[PDB]
């Protein structure tokens, strides 16, 4: 029952600054240290700083001077505060609890460094072609175009249809991502059983739930 | 600050075959070194600590060797569950420094794409633009080509392509394909094709559909 998980502002301004809470539980911030490890998209690893239980800080130099780590033992909340920031600071930004390792992460939040606006997304249902050769089975679809920024929560019936699933990574284009996801089942399933993409985008508090319904009469 | 030099970079390993993973630290340690596996859309996972020491629930495939300036991480029999990203830590001194990790994948039988085709919906039509989109799902080896043809003519402005990860089960790989248009463009034409070349076949796999047809 130890947990961490970060809260973050997802969209950050260049030259703004930057507040994530890590919030804990299952121990004592008096006891533990909690670290603090960014993740820019696609790269390695980089430890920020830290923490300790009695509260001592200790940030990594490279940062040292636009870093800065609180907290409150209470409430079980650590803090992290980020000046000067910039475009080579979008990063998955997580906390973590050493003890014999960075046993125990929080999931991370995603910040975006960059200056364009945020917008909702549009969400399309991809039925299958007509003709086809609806046979053994079948695969329908769900596109999700101009949004920003990262990143977006796709699923199928609510998660239920999870199997036969590939969501692809959003691509960027024009300041705005793109992303799909297709779904395989059996012939028997669909469009007998009904089929539908479930997608969230939280930094527009856009939640869509699109039906896969037939292009034709069936 | 201590440098940790991680090595290989990349890594593609036959189902079964062993993996083994380096980690040098410019400065003796002694034996405060962590090895991590992260899979994507997660935190990295810990599996050993002190060094040597498998962290319990970790299955004993994994091992880690080292003491100093040289740790060795060992997968003896890898599994498909095995694809991510690992990494390697050094925790004597400030500022903590990871290794710069390793991406681990997983050679496998050859898979040929299942290819779907799936014109604009409705409702995008509406707004103005128009996505054709082509789905090339569970294939091996990674690479492949993806040919856009509108009346025969090949496209290639305006084509945005995917890849998932590895498949942590099969071990496969997925990829989409959008051809994104005007619906005046899309609206222009009649025939549009999505063709894969893939190692597994000669003749490229081809998906198509006509605009007014259906």
């Amino acid at each position: 029952q130890v947990q961490l998980k970060e809260s973050g502002p997802g969209l950050v301004a260049p030259s703004q600054s930057l507040s994530i809470t890590c919030t804990v539980s299952g121990f004592s911030l008096s006891r533990y240290s909690v670290h603090w490890v960014r993740q820019p998209p696609g790269k390695g690893l980089e430890w920020l700083g830290m923490i300790w239980g009695g509260g001592s800080t200790d940030y990594n130099s490279a940062l040292k001077s636009r870093l800065s780590i609180s907290k409150d033992n209470s409430k079980s909340q650590v803090f992290l505060k980020m000046n000067s920031l910039q475009t080579d600071d979008t990063a998955m930004y997580y906390c973590a609890r050493n003890y014999r390792g960075f046993a125990y992460w929080g999931q991370g939040t995603l910040v975006t460094v960059s200056a364009a606006k945020t917008t909702a997304p549009s969400v399309y249902p991809l039925a299958p072609v007509c003709g086809d050769t609806t046979g053994s089975s079948v695969t329908l679809g769900c596109l999700v175009k101009g949004y920003f920024p990262e990143p977006v929560t796709l699923t199928w019936n609510s998660g239920s249809l999870s199997s036969g699933v590939h969501t692809f990574p959003a691509v960027l284009q024009s300041d705005l991502y793109t992303l799909s996801s297709s779904v395989t089942v059996t012939s028997s399933t669909w469009p007998s059983q009904s089929i539908t993409c479930n997608v969230a985008h939280p930094a527009s508090s856009t939640k869509v739930d699109k039906k896969i319904e037939p292009r034709g009469p069936t | 600050e201590t440098t940790v030099t991680q090595s290989p970079a990349s890594l593609s390993v036959a189902t079964g075959e062993k993996v083994t993973i380096r980690c040098i630290t410019s400065t003796d340690i002694d034996d405060d070194m962590t090895w991590y596996q992260q899979k994507p859309g997660e935190p990295p996972k810990l599996l050993i600590s002190e060094a040597t020491t498998l962290r319990p629930g970790v299955p004993s495939r994994f091992s880690a060797s080292g003491y100093g300036t040289d740790f060795v991480f060992t997968i003896e029999n890898t599994l498909s569950e095995d694809v991510a990203d690992y990494y390697c830590l050094q925790s004597d001194n400030m500022p903590y420094t990871f290794g710069g990790g390793t991406k681990l994948e997983i050679k496998r039988a050859d898979a040929a794409p299942t290819v779907s085709i799936f014109p604009p919906s409705s409702e995008q039509l509406t707004s103005g633009g128009a996505s054709v989109v082509c789905f090339l799902n569970n294939f091996y080896p990674k690479d492949i080509n993806v040919k856009w043809k509108i009346d025969g003519s090949e496209r290639q402005n305006g084509v945005l392509n995917s890849w998932t990860d590895q498949d942590s089960k099969d071990s496969t790989y997925s990829m989409s394909s959008t051809l994104t248009l005007t619906k005046d463009e899309y609206e222009r034409h009649n025939s549009y094709t999505c063709e894969a070349t893939h190692k597994t076949s000669t003749s490229p796999i081809v998906k198509s559909f006509n605009r007014n047809e259906c």
